């Protein structure tokens, strides 16, 4: 039950990484590079960063006890983006599109 | 204008690396061809940079506006990455003429209102006053790109 | 690596490059070519130190860091007339004028 | 290599490779073995010759290039020489 849900969580992240969704998924592939983006205040505001590669490592390392912990990390990744940026920023639009894919597959997971 | 960034919104990871003795000012040409200054790099320093495909950059001395080179040439345009490998931008001094080099040093020691009080040939006054300039170069670069076409 | 030199005597100054691994004798061959004087009629100096034909420039103390194209290192030269070597003597260059008021 | 003799106003003889001296447009025109500059003094002309060595060494070099240094008190005269010599 728990292990079968954790394979589904993996299947979902794999889809989030796929070419199909590359046009809006690409900013969340890796951790936020505050140097390159020139964001002096990002760590002051975002106390707990998250990204897709970090989540992938945690799955493969069996660190998530269940599907809810996997979800809270995906939702953390998005919440960080909405928190830091203004409503009508290109990255917030991109985040929304990807979250719709996440929420749909996460809701259709058998429990 | 002709020389301007493309509004691609496609990512490009870049490394700016200053291997000159000058403090470097990176200059970004925007979608309307207007130069936008970015934070400066001290000599010997480098850093990761997030830019986009088809964006134009050039590089200058932050105090004097003397032109510098990037990967042996005047302009820099990033490609898309290959297997997440960074694109490298190596910034260096060009080999100036002795004349231009003497102009730089005299400019650094004399206030512009005193240029014409120096005991030298009249034509060098004009030469001294015609400072290194981004706009002036953009026209030369534009019109060499037209001749090319 | 390479070293860049001013070889100097009286009011004569030769500009040339060479290597750290090259020898004093090899440097005299360059001089022979230019000024028509064989090695046995030449004496080469670093400051006041007479240099031996068999030693390399690196061993005499010339390094690429202190002998650059834009700031070459100096080597003194003395000839022999009538079976006795003359005293080393390098005529100095002229002096720059005083700095103008507006450049102070 | 062929050499040429550059002689300053104060009677100093500077001997450099022909190829290095051809960096100057004014000299290039004169030659095409010995050349006298009756108005440029040794403390200036010596500096010019160093510039030739620098230019020939670092043109088409893919090594990073160092600054050519010019002391404040020779800058005015070296500027006049450079302009007169076209280099
Ligand atoms: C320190 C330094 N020293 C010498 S240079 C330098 C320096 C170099 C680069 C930067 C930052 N990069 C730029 O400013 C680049 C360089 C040049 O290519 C132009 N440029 C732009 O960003 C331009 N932008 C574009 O062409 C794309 O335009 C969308 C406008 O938004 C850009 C970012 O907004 C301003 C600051 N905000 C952020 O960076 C937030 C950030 N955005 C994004 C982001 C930004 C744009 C898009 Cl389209 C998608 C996601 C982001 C991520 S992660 C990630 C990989 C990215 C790319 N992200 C997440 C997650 N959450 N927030 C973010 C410009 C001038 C219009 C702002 C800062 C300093």
């Amino acid at each position: 039950k728990v292990s079968e849900q954790l394979k589904c969580c993996s299947g979902i992240l794999k889809e989030m990484f796929a070419k199909k969704h590359a046009a809006y998924a690409w900013p969340f592939y890796k951790p936020v590079d505050v140097e390159a983006l020139g964001l002096h205040d990002y760590c002051d505001i975002i106390k707990h960063p998250m990204d897709m590669s970090t989540i992938k490592s945690k799955l493969e390392a069996r660190e998530y006890r269940d599907a809810q912990e996997f979800g809270a990390d995906v939702r953390l990744m998005f919440s960080n983006c909405y928190k830091y940026n203004p409503p009508d920023h290109e990255v917030v639009a991109m985040a929304r599109k990807l979250q719709d894919v996440f929420e749909m597959r996460f809701a259709k997971m058998p429990d | 204008p002709v020389l301007r960034s493309v509004n691609s919104r496609e990512p490009s990871q870049v490394i700016f690396c200053n291997r000159s003795p000058r403090v470097v000012l990176p200059v970004w040409l925007n979608f309307d061809g207007e130069p936008q200054p970015y934070p400066t790099l001290p000599p010997g320093t480098g850093r990761r940079i997030h830019s986009y495909r088809g964006h134009l950059w050039l590089f200058r001395d932050a105090g004097t506006h003397d032109g510098l080179l990037v990967n042996q040439t005047e302009l820099f345009v990033p490609s898309l990455n290959v297997d997440g490998q960074p694109i490298f931008a190596n910034i260096t001094l060009p080999v100036y003429t002795l004349k231009e080099r003497c102009l730089q040093v005299v400019r650094s020691l004399v206030k512009p209102e005193n240029y014409r009080r120096l005991d030298i040939v009249r034509s060098l006054y004009e030469d001294l006053e015609d400072h290194p300039n981004v706009q002036k170069d953009l026209e030369r670069l534009t019109q060499e790109r037209i001749a090319h076409q | 690596m390479d070293v860049f030199l001013m070889i100097r005597r009286h009011k004569t100054t030769i500009f040339t490059d060479a290597k750290e691994s090259s020898t004093v004798f090899e440097l005299k061959r360059i001089v022979e070519g230019i000024l028509k004087r064989p090695p046995d009629e030449q004496r080469l100096y670093k400051d006041d130190q007479l240099l031996d034909d068999g030693k390399t420039l690196g061993e005499c103390g010339f390094t690429s860091q202190t002998a650059r194209p834009q700031a070459p290192a100096t080597v003194g030269l003395a000839f022999r007339a009538d079976d006795t070597f003359e005293a080393l003597c390098i005529e100095p260059f002229s002096s720059p004028p005083e700095l103008p008021d507006v450049m102070k | 290599m062929m050499y040429v003799k550059l002689i300053s106003s104060d009677g100093h003889e500077f001997i450099v490779k022909r190829e290095h001296a051809l960096t100057s447009g004014t000299i290039k025109a004169m030659l095409s073995n010995e050349v006298n500059f009756r108005e440029i003094p040794s403390h200036v002309l010596s500096k010019v010759c160093m510039y030739f060595t620098y230019k020939v060494r670092y043109t088409n070099s893919s090594t990073e290039i160092p600054e050519f240094p010019i002391a404040p008190e020779i800058a005015l005269e070296l500027l006049m020489a450079a302009n007169f010599l076209d280099c």
